[PDB]
This record gives C-alpha cells, sequence and structure tokens, in this order.
C-alpha cells in the first residue's frame, strides 16, 4: 500500500526486468488509479508488463471493484499492459473467483493470485484450481512473520502439510514469501532443502516474493529519515510470542482488530501508546490527562481547551496542520501532486465560512457572494494567512 | 481516530519519523540493511547470487551460463511464436492466433521441421508462419487470394 502506490517505483521495478503488482489500498476511484496506469505505461517502456493488486476486507472497496475489475475490463478490453490481477487479504468464493478469472480481459490476465493465510485458505484455492485447470493461478502462500495484514500461522508446518495436495494441480504455481531479504537463505527453499530440517522429503518451489526489503530501495518514495529508521532496525530468527517490541517489531491490531506489523523501534510512542489505551479503555476518563497529552508526543493534537479557544486558534491551527510550509501547498499544487490535500483545504473552506455564518447579524449578501466566487476563492485558498 | 490512514506518512513527509506507523516484517528486517539501494540491483542480487549457487555446485559453469555471455538461446523463432500467448500491435497487447490457428485449423502445416531457418507454420484458415531479416519473424495470414 504505501511503497508500491506510486507509478514511479513499480514502473522502475519493471524496467529493471521485474515482476510487480501495484498497490490499490491508495487509489480511491477508478479516475485516479487510471491516472496511476496511464503513468505507468508512460514510463513502461516498449512491451513491459505489470500486475494489479486488490483486497477483500471490505464491501465498499468490493463494490468499487465491481467498477475497478470492470476497469481493468475496459483498461485490457482498450489493450493495456497490465497482465495480472492480485486479491489479498481473503481468498474469494468460486462463484467470485471464476468470474475474475473469466473476465473480457481474461487473456489479458494470464494468471490470477491469490494469498492464503490458512489451512483452510490453502484448500479453498485448490478448489480455485480445479475449477479451471487450464488457467495459471499464482499461488502465494505467506505467513504472519511477513509484514503488514497479519496472521497466527506458521511459516512452514502449513506449506508442510498442504504442499502434496497443491502439487496435484499443475495450474497451482506455488511461491514462498515473508521473512525474506536475501539471496543465499530463500535458496534452500528454491532447491527444496528447506523441508530436510522437518524430516519431509525435498520440497521445491516456483517462485518467491520480497516485501520488506525492497521497502529502503532508491527509486522508493519512503522518505529518507523513515528509511534510516528501517535500516537501523535489527532483525530476528523465528518469531516469537511474547509480547515486546521484537528486534524493533512489535505487532498491533488495526481498527477491525486484525494485526498489523508495524516499526515499534523506529516509533516506540504510537504502537506502545496504543496498546495502553486499547488495554485501558473502561476507566480513560481517569488516565485523561495521561492519555491526552500521549496523543500530543505522538503529534495526534486534539485542540486547546474547546469553549475557550478563540476561532482564530480554531482556523490557524487547521493551516498550521495542513499546511505544510516546506512543501508550500500553493506551490504543492502547481506540479499537480497526488498528495495535494485539496478536500483538507476544502474543509477548512466550511470551516471558514461557518464562521462567517455564525457572526453575522445582518442579510449575509456582501459575504457570502464574494468567498463563493471561483477565480476569487481560489486566490483566497492559495493564501491561507492572508 | 488513531489507527486510520497510517501509511502514508512514511512517503515525502518532512515530520518526525519516530511518530509514524511504518510496516515491516519482523525476520525481513535482519536482511534489510544497505539504505537507498536501488530496486534493480537487489533485485539482482536475489537472482545473481542465486545463479552463482546453481551454478558452482550442480552446473559448473553450465552450457547454459555460458551461451549467455556469447548470446545463445532457448525458445528459437519456431518455438517463440507457440510459446507467448501475447500479441503486441504497437503498444496494444493481443492474445496469439495461433493457439486459434494450431488446433482449430482443419489442415494445420509445419514445414521443415528439424531445420529451423526454413521452419514454416501454415493453416488451411491461410495463416502462415515463417522467419526473414534474422530476428524478425513473418506471420503471414490471407484471406481469398
Ligand atoms: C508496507 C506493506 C504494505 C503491504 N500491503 C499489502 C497489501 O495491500 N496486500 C497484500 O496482500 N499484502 C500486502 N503486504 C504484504 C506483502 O504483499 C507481502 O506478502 C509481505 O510483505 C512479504 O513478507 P516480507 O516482506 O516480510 O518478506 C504489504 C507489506 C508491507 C510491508
Amino acid at each position: 500500500t504505501p511503497t508500491t502506490v506510486d507509478a514511479k517505483i513499480v514502473a522502475a521495478a519493471a524496467n529493471a526486468g521485474h515482476w510487480a503488482e501495484l498497490a490499490g489500498g491508495g487509489q480511491v476511484t477508478e479516475q485516479i488509479f487510471n491516472d496511476r496506469i496511464a503513468e505507468l505505461e508512460t514510463l513502461l517502456e516498449p512491451g513491459r508488463a505489470i500486475q494489479f493488486n486488490t483486497l477483500f476486507l471490505d464491501p465498499y472497496l468490493w463494490k468499487l471493484q465491481v467498477g475497478g475489475k470492470r476497469l481493468v475490463q475496459r483498461a485490457r478490453q482498450s489493450g493495456a499492459p497490465i497482465d495480472g490481477l492480485v486479491v489479498s487479504a481473503g481468498i474469494p468464493d468460486l462463484e467470485e473467483a471464476v468470474d475474475i478469472i473469466d473476465e473480457l480481459n481474461e487473456v489479458g490476465i494470464s494468471h490470477v493470485v491469490f494469498k492464503p493465510g490458512t489451512v483452510e485458505q490453502i484448500r479453498s484455492v485448490i478448489r480455485i484450481a480445479a475449477e479451471v485447470p487450464t488457467k495459471p493461478v499464482i499461488v502465494h502462500i505467506e505467513g504472519g512473520r511477513a509484514g503488514g495484514h497479519h496472521s497466527w500461522e506458521d511459516l512452514d508446518d502449513l506449506l508442510l502439510a498442504t504442499y502434496s495436495e497443491l502439487r496435484s494441480r499443475s495450474n497451482i504455481t506455488i511461491c514462498v514469501g515473508g521473512g525474506i531479504g536475501t539471496p543465499e537463505r530463500s535458496a534452500e527453499y528454491l532447491s527444496g532443502r528447506w523441508a530436510e530440517v522437518h524430516g519431509y522429503p525435498l520440497m521445491p518451489i516456483d517462485g518467491i516474493l520480497v516485501g520488506t526489503a525492497a521497502m529502503a530501495t532508491l527509486e522508493a518514495t519512503t522518505s529518507p529519515q523513515v528509511k534510516q529508521l528501517l535500516v537501523e532496525t535489527k532483525g530476528t530468527e523465528a518469531w516469537v510470542g511474547a509480547g515486546k517490541a521484537a528486534n524493533g517489531m512489535a505487532s498491533g491490531r488495526s481498527q477491525l482488530g486484525a494485526d498489523i506489523h508495524e516499526i515499534d523501534n523506529a516509533a516506540s510512542r504510537c504502537g506502545r501508546l496504543l496498546d495502553e489505551v486499547a488495554g485501558d479503555a473502561d476507566a480513560v476518563a481517569e488516565r485523561r490527562d495521561e492519555i491526552i497529552a500521549a496523543m500530543a508526543q505522538t503529534a495526534k493534537p486534539y485542540f486547546g481547551d474547546v469553549a475557550e479557544m478563540t476561532y482564530l486558534q480554531w482556523l490557524r491551527r487547521y493551516v498550521e496542520l495542513a499546511i505544510g510550509d516546506g512543501n508550500s501547498t500553493a506551490d504543492t499544487k502547481r506540479p499537480d501532486s497526488p498528495w495535494l490535500d485539496i478536500t483538507w483545504r476544502d474543509r477548512f473552506e466550511q470551516m471558514l465560512k461557518r464562521a462567517e455564518a455564525r457572526l453575522h447579524p445582518q442579510d449575509f449578501g456582501p459575504i457570502e457572494t464574494l468567498f463563493d466566487a471561483d477565480a476569487d476563492g481560489e486566490r483566497l485558498l492559495e493564501d491561507p494567512e492572508a | 481516530w488513531w489507527r486510520s490512514d497510517s501509511l502514508w506518512q512514511a512517503h515525502d513527509a518532512r515530520y518526525e519519523a519516530d511518530q509514524v506507523c511504518v510496516i515491516p516484517g519482523t525476520a525481513a528486517v535482519a536482511g534489510i540493511t544497505r539504505v537507498d539501494e536501488p530496486v534493480g540491483e537487489l533485485l539482482d542480487r536475489f537472482e545473481q547470487a542465486a545463479v552463482d549457487e546453481v551454478l558452482g555446485a550442480g552446473a559448473e559453469p553450465v552450457e547454459v551460463l555460458s551461451r549467455r555471455q556469447a548470446r545463445r538461446d532457448a525458445s528459437g523463432p519456431l518455438a517463440v511464436v507457440l510459446d507467448a500467448p501475447d500479441v503486441l500491435w504497437a503498444g496494444r497487447m493481443s492474445v496469439n492466433p495461433v493457439h486459434r490457428i494450431a488446433a482449430p485449423t482443419e489442415w494445420q502445416v509445419r514445414e521443415g521441421s528439424d531445420n529451423r531457418s526454413a521452419s514454416h507454420p501454415s493453416t488451411g484458415a491461410r495463416l502462415e508462419v515463417a522467419d526473414d531479416q534474422h530476428v524478425v519473424l513473418s506471420v503471414p495470414l490471407s484471406g481469398t487470394w
């Protein structure tokens, strides 16, 4: 999501002659994402091809994917370079998977990508494989030792048990992933020598994915300070259960309750406080002083006392947080950067217009008819202080 | 309010990076040392050292490795036609017509099999393939005359 959302890195990774999946978690519409593919295909040199990643998590995205898949359908009906589709966070049911495989863009899909997290999820994909035996299906088996979206399932035991049934389908391409930064450590899974430690006879793999080790890369959009942070983090051997920051890495749960692997060394303030607040919420009112100050430490600022705070302080706080002085929102608008906050600028307007709405005793003729003009209002907007 | 949309601050932000949720994995972090190392370098580093390990023991300076530095191939012109499912026209990608030419053809003909230069694959759909000017592969389809 953060890493591959940039059209620059996924292009550069592909231009290096490598397979990559464009992130869909950073694209909220067909149009905004169609810009990325267009930026991709422009930065895509002749013939080179890439794939796309999608999430199963929420209904709104799955309804957006109906427009998204038809976008992918339209793109490839137009002959778009994107040669694959990646379903994430869950395995679609047979009728849902058949649809994806059999789409008008099917040949341009050329294979389908699934990411099973459990034994049952693996067995589900096997049934998707037997569905269309002539359709290539790349099964990426991840761990919970991996980054981001998490799981309680071991790296080995899952693949150790399900491998035999996975190889009874020729259309299944087995790909092991997670906790791999190097060719040396990942060489044994390729030779099949990795299963020998568990006594099982050799168990070779068809491919390997690297999520984490590519984050510190040059063409990645990761900030200079964030890269240095990922670097100095020391790594670990097989994941341990004991709750702590483990080798600069501690798990944490998202808003939905699912675990997320985040960096607890580079940033120790957000994760641990979150675990404090989460486990502490009954009595929050009692620890309010301790809790409200810690939000300010991680820069999740509450506002100074709500009543007593002057309307300036309100309106000056939004400008403070929304408008960066270094990036110069006015100068940020000119390149037409995707980082543009314009909803935040629109947010501040609705607050400004509310301020006029609150204090005006008269008919509201003079004030409202001015700031609402395009040419006039937009000029007023690029200069927040004025 | 806390956890929502926390993934974007790691990229292009001047703020203190110790306040941000940034996502590694636990064990993969050990393999992360070099900073601002180009994607092309990391991915090749994987492939190049995987090749060497495979080369040294089993292959021992294989014909495949030697053929590469000397430019020799697998899947020549005749195979490439029957291999790649995608047929490019300009910047657009199309399915290989041979897939629908090979089997569905009533009369299909492969001329001079073992000889590569003279190799020709023709069909009753009136579509024929041959090589011209070295690397250029010539597919010739016809309607009536
Ligand atoms: C920052 C980040 C974002 C990720 N986003 C997604 C995602 O949107 N969908 C998905 O299936 N996996 C996602 N992953 C997981 C990777 O696709 C991959 O499975 C995992 O990172 C591989 O494990 P490793 O990086 O620890 O070696 C993400 C991983 C990271 C580090």
